[PDB]
RNA sequence: GGACCCGCACAAGCGGUGGAGCAUGUGGUUUAAUUCGAAGCAACGCGAAGAACCUUACCAAAUCUUGACAUCCUUUGACAACUCUAGAGAUAGAGCCUUCCCCUUCGGGGGACAAAGUGACAGGUGGUGCAUGGUUGUCGUCAGCUCGUGUCGUGAGAUGUUGGGUUAAGUCCCGCAACGAGCGCAACCCUUAAGCUUAGUUGCCAUCAUUAAGUUGGGCACUCUAAGUUGACUGCCGGUGACAAACCGGAGGAAGGUGGGGAUGACGUCAAAUCAUCAUGCCCCUUAUGAUUUGGGCUACACACGUGCUACAAUGGACAAUACAAAGGGCAGCGAAACCGCGAGGUCAAGCAAAUCCCAUAAAGUUGUUCUCAGUUCGGAUUGUAGUCUGCAACUCGACUACAUGAAGCUGGAAUCGCUAGUAAUCGUAGAUCAGCAUGCUACGGUGAAUACGUUCCCGGGUCU
């Protein structure tokens, strides 16, 4: 409940890369991570020419949803809070970056960022997907929790 | 059961079925060779102080 | 000339040194290329000398077993952070602020013995 | 490559030494014959070739399912 | 034997639960006497101020006796619909309620 | 391993004339020799006595395979 | 499920009752002094022994009892400790010191009361009565609390009852406390009475 | 040097040796350094609490054993004599190199 | 039925089970019995922390009757071991004396043995845990359960224990026919978290020579090792607080609100588990329901359920180089180095009864080369051949290695489980049992998360009404 956080990494100094890379690690594996971030990160910088940053702070905020249904006994549109709306947009950049359907993770992540910057892929379809559901349900209720 | 603790202690025709028990009780499942006793009397004679040992549970 | 920091989380004990110099951290007399394997989160270990920047000039050089990597860089940050403290006592307020010097007490915990993993209760039908 | 195209293939399989290879051992269907001969050899614990047990035993109490059928 | 509002908070006895209140009266006796040979910090922080606040309570809530040696053989009380509990074991041991009348009760 | 066969001498008594009826052996670690094929053994299989024939190919494997005691 | 306060304070505040050093050997020793205390409870169903300290020190056994009535194990002049020992040389193949110690306090220790109530419970007495005089004579000596709770076919029932009788402070979690508890079997012809007997002497 | 191996269960036990032999090789001898402590590690033994069923709840035993190196240089014949002479500990294991 | 609060009890997640193979356990079925127990949570990798023979009762055959064992009487007596014949061995039959150790005059007494009488007696892992002791799960580490004295009520019972507030807590404060006390909560106990004192060897190398090497010369600086100690208690400040408990925040501090964890499990419930650790009332068998040994059997299969390991791959497979540890074991044991082995392992053998020597390279990781989404370069199930180890011995029925085979499987239906931080996940290591044999259990470290707005709802428990 105090909800600690963490240092930002040193290569792209920023504090969302680094809870990026504690999304994106598997069975404890930081170092694999963190190999497979940085060059997916050098794929998007070699394959659209600006700052991975800039690019990733424009495909941050099409993920990130400002909406949620939170069901009941139902569903009900409530506001969320910007750290739930931050990790809400990174588990799903990563959960809709991993069924892609390419071969390397720096070929997957990568392809899903460039996607997500130009309103392209699951990610968006997901918060697509969770606007519908709280505009379907925005008349039935906006009172209940 | 009497029979087979008088059984084990005796010469064998092999030499790996001489096997181990409690030597108080005829226990033959779980009987710790360091002591030579088994899971219950290794309890029983560390509860009432008998055997150097103590109860600490801070491995 | 010599400031003899010493400084431990997580079964692994650093004993620094810092001499003056142009800044150099050897642990186990080696690099830090082979040893530390990430070549760029070696950054939590050079955080007191980024915190505390009155001069980021301060060779290391350190000699001590235990752990593992990344929780032994972390002592290293510790070590790093005493002696500095050892090296100038207005430092301490500008460690204390950014965290930085607390032995923090996490290590392993211990395993239970009803439970599978220590607190890995064994699946109930 | 030349050491993954010869494992599946029966005979030679992934620790071989090494158009000039034609030749040798028993790689054809011939160690298949080799192998039918053996159960038939064997066919005893050709007893046992019906149920999922070798000559040197399983332990079938709940899985010998390679040597049985999925539901049956 | 009695006060206003023996200082405040008349309990649940003492006239006629007299033994478990001898106890009482007696650990105010001990504790008092029991300061000279070794009191503070021969035990841990953790009792003595409580031990103060068992002596603070004993004399604060009890009120002002501390020679009470048996039952003694009147009442004098004030206010006799606060004191109910008070006026209701005096009758039980029979011995005489003196009191200032305030409403429509009776000692 | 080192095939035993402790019990040899039960054997090689009975080698000069033919094989007088069947042997009763009590010991299926006794692995076969390749001297007495031919012979007509009585393997105890925990129950009764089982007669097997040694006849040419089993003279590798010991007398437990066969007369099983598995039954079904 | 409460577990035994002589168990829990070895090593804490209770002393054990085995100090010697073995590395190599040692079940062939463990085993000669649990036969040496099998030959010390034969004597215990006459002359109440309440625990035996093995100090076996290079070769020799400084073997310390501890009884409350100590006339029926010195003799008359020091010839039942001699034949016990005698007796014990024989059984141990070692040399064994008899070291008799002086107990008071009779009623105040555990296994000389709770050995006490399976000597009154063999002889067909009732259990409460037995339990109320062990607490109060054993209050009356000097303590700062007794439970004493005895199982089994309580009065030769058939239901098994557990009834206690504790009086005083017998704080068994805290852990630097000296509390004294021994069970006792008592052998009645409706089977089997198991007594506990939990003493903290202040 | 000559080299003992103070060894004992208990650490009540080793440390009245341990202030005995140092004194006594020092009373009656020349430069004794002092009790040096082992790692003393320890043997775990964990048993089931029950009886016949619930390996759910154990119950651990371990067997602490304190050892403390004494080393003494430059010995005296006051020293060996009065080394294996002196002997009030009863339980610990005393070996002399 | 309500109010109120709390626990991974839901939400927020993360990773599994259920789908596949295999290991283990149970039920069903079967055989000569697949030994007997455990049966919703609280049975189902459990008694069993060691089923080839032994364990092993169960089962077939060959067998013995004061017996395999325990005590006492009589005769003899320092016991016997080792070879040979038969037998599957137990055992019978010879060779053969080991043949008074304490001791008296020759004859004795007698630690201690063998035979007979088969006498008393044994023996039973046979039955009932619904006769029991002892020991343990369970609600549940939940905060309850009560008593003394006094009061009220004709009583049974109530007060104390309630009402307000707070907490993990019947924790503490205020008010009060209650005042206290007991068991329980809380620490006192151990471990971990920082420094001092003490003491430096086998531990550590600042300063220097020095080598393959902290391995010796030196030193105990630091780490370390461990018996002492100081320290963490809402103790200081500020606010909210009835000026009282308590909460919130900050300083200081290595640690902040029982710091993290373990031990500790109240009164009792379930006629819960154990007559199979042991002891035991009663009943039963006592040329069998006792006993020895060989060979099976617990290690079966058309199936079902529970636990667990391995996978379904590219955050990966294979190959080459390289680093870092904690805890533990070791005397017939731990097996260095070196040689020969593709390899399991063997020949020879240094050192160590342990901070010395060995197990012991931890592996994941890092840096390269390669493979390029397939039932494959994934997996390694099944089966064949040849072997190694241990053991009088691998057939039922051990582990492992080599070569070949490469079967289902491409993230799993309804449902369901664990977990609030060094935790989940994943990776190896060590112990016990052990002649050999774990994917189980216990214990240790490496990397190491995301989340928890809330508590409305699903379960389980507590307080009053």
């Amino acid at each position: 409940v105090p909800k600690r956080d963490v240092l930002p990494d040193p290569i792209h100094n920023s504090k969302l890369v680094t809870k990026l890379i504690n999304k994106i690690m598997l069975d404890g594996k930081r170092g694999t991570a963190q190999r497979i971030l940085y060059s997916a990160f050098d794929l998007v910088e070699q394959r659209s020419g600006r700052d991975a940053l800039e690019v990733f702070e424009e495909a941050i905020n099409n993920i990130m949803p400002v909406l949620e249904v939170k069901a009941r006994r139902y569903q009900v549109p409530v506001e969320v809070r910007p750290e739930r709306r931050t990790t809400l947009g990174l588990r799903w950049l990563v959960n809709y970056a991993r069924l892609r359907g390419e071969k390397t993770m720096e070929d997957r992540l990568a392809n899903e960022i460039l996607d997500a910057a130009n309103n392209t892929g699951g990610a968006v379809k997901k918060r697509e997907d969770t606007h519908k559901m709280a505009e379907a349900n925005k008349a039935f209720a906006h009172y209940r929790w | 059961k009497t029979s087979m603790v008088a059984k084990q202690q005796k010469k064998q025709k092999y030499a790996v079925r001489e096997y181990t028990r409690c030597e108080r009780c005829g226990r033959p499942h779980s009987v710790y060779r360091k002591f030579k006793l088994c899971r219950i009397c290794f309890r029983e004679l560390a509860y009432k102080g008998q055997i150097p040992g103590v109860r600490k549970a801070s491995w | 000339v010599e400031y003899r920091g010493t400084g431990r989380r997580k079964n692994s004990v650093a004993r620094v040194r810092l001499v003056p110099g142009e800044g150099n951290i050897t642990v186990n007399n080696r690099d830090v290329r082979e040893y530390l394997p990430f070549e760029s989160l070696i950054l939590d270990l050079n955080q007191p000398f980024d915190v505390t920047e009155t001069k980021g000039n301060y060779d290391v050089l350190v000699n001590v077993h235990g752990g593992g990597f990344t929780g032994q860089a972390q002592a290293i940050r510790h070590g790093i952070a005493r002696a500095l403290l050892e090296a100038d006592p207005e430092y301490r307020g500008s460690l204390k602020r950014a965290g930085l010097l607390t032995r923090d007490p996490r290590m392993k915990e211990r395993k239970k013995p009803g439970l599978k993993a220590a607190r890995r209760s064994p699946q109930f039908s | 490559r030349v050491v993954i195209s010869l494992t599946y293939i029966y005979g030679i399989g992934t620790s071989t030494a090494q158009r000039e290879v034609v030749d040798g051992y028993k790689v054809e269907g011939d160690l298949r014959r080799e192998t039918n001969l053996n159960i038939k050899r064997l066919m005893y614990r050709g007893i046992r070739h019906r149920r999922g047990l070798p000559v040197r035993g399983q332990k079938t109490k709940n899985n010998a399912r390679t040597r049985k059928g999925p539901v049956k | 034997v009695g006060t206003k509002k023996i200082n405040q908070r008349w309990l649940g006895g003492l006239l006629t639960n007299y033994k478990t209140i001898s106890k009482r009266i007696k650990r105010i006796s001990e504790i008092e006497k029991m300061e000279e040979d070794g009191l503070f910090e021969v035990l841990p922080k953790k009792e003595v101020v409580e031990l103060k606040k068992e002596y603070d309570r004993l004399i604060k809530f009890l009120g002002g006796i501390r020679d009470m040696k048996s039952m003694p053989q009147a009442l004098f009380v004030v206010d006799p619909r606060k004191e109910r509990n008070a006026i209701a074991e005096a009758r039980k041991l029979n011995i005489p309620i003196v009191g200032i009348v305030d409403t429509n009760c009776d000692p | 391993p080192f095939v035993d066969e402790h019990l040899m001498k039960k054997v090689e008594a009975q080698e000069g004339s033919e094989k007088k009826q069947v042997i009763k052996t009590w010991s299926r670690r006794s692995t076969i020799f390749p001297n007495f094929i031919g012979h007509t053994f009585a393997v105890y299989d925990g129950r009764k006595h089982v007669p097997v024939y040694v006849t040419e190919d089993m003279v590798g494997h010991k007398l437990g395979e066969f007369a099983p005691t598995r039954t079904f | 499920q409460k577990i035994n306060p002589i168990g829990l304070r070895v090593g804490i505040i209770r002393d054990w009752e085995a100090k010697w050093y073995a590395e190599k050997d040692f079940a062939s020793l463990l085993h000669e002094d649990l036969k040496i205390r099998k030959f010390i409870d034969n004597e215990l169903k006459e002359a109440s022994v309440s625990h035996v300290e093995i100090e076996r020190a290079a070769n020799r056994i400084n073997i310390a009892i501890h009884t409350g009535k100590p006339g029926m194990v010195i003799g008359k002049g020091g010839s039942e400790i001699e034949k016990l020992r005698n007796k014990l040389n024989a059984l141990t193949d070692k040399k064994v010191h008899i070291n008799v110690i002086e107990i008071k306090k009779v009623d105040l220790d555990a296994r000389l009361v709770a050995e006490n109530i399976a000597r009154q419970l063999e002889n067909r007495a009732s259990f409460r009565r037995v339990q109320k005089q062990a607490i109060t004579r054993a209050m009356k000596l000097g303590a700062k609390g007794i439970k004493t709770q005895v199982s089994g076919r309580l009065g030769g029932a058939d239901i098994a009852r557990a009834e206690q009788y504790s009086e005083g402070t017998v704080p068994l979690h805290t852990l630097r406390a000296d509390i004294d508890y021994a069970h006792a079997e008592a052998d009645t012809t409706y089977g089997k009475l198991g007594v506990k007997v939990w003493i903290y002497r202040g | 040097k000559i080299r003992i191996r103070l060894k004992a269960y208990d650490h009540r036990v080793i440390d009245q040796s341990a202030e005995k032999i140092v004194e006594t090789a020092k009373r009656s001898g020349a430069d004794v350094s002092g009790p040096i402590p082992l790692p003393t590690e320890k043997s775990v033994y964990t048993i089931i609490r029950a009886v016949h069923m619930y390996k759910d709840s154990r119950e651990q035993f371990e067997q602490r054993t304190h050892k403390r190196l004494i080393d003494i240089v430059n010995p005296t014949p006051k020293t060996v004599d009065a080394l294996m002479g002196l002997n009030l500990p009863s339980g610990v294991d005393i070996e002399i190199k």
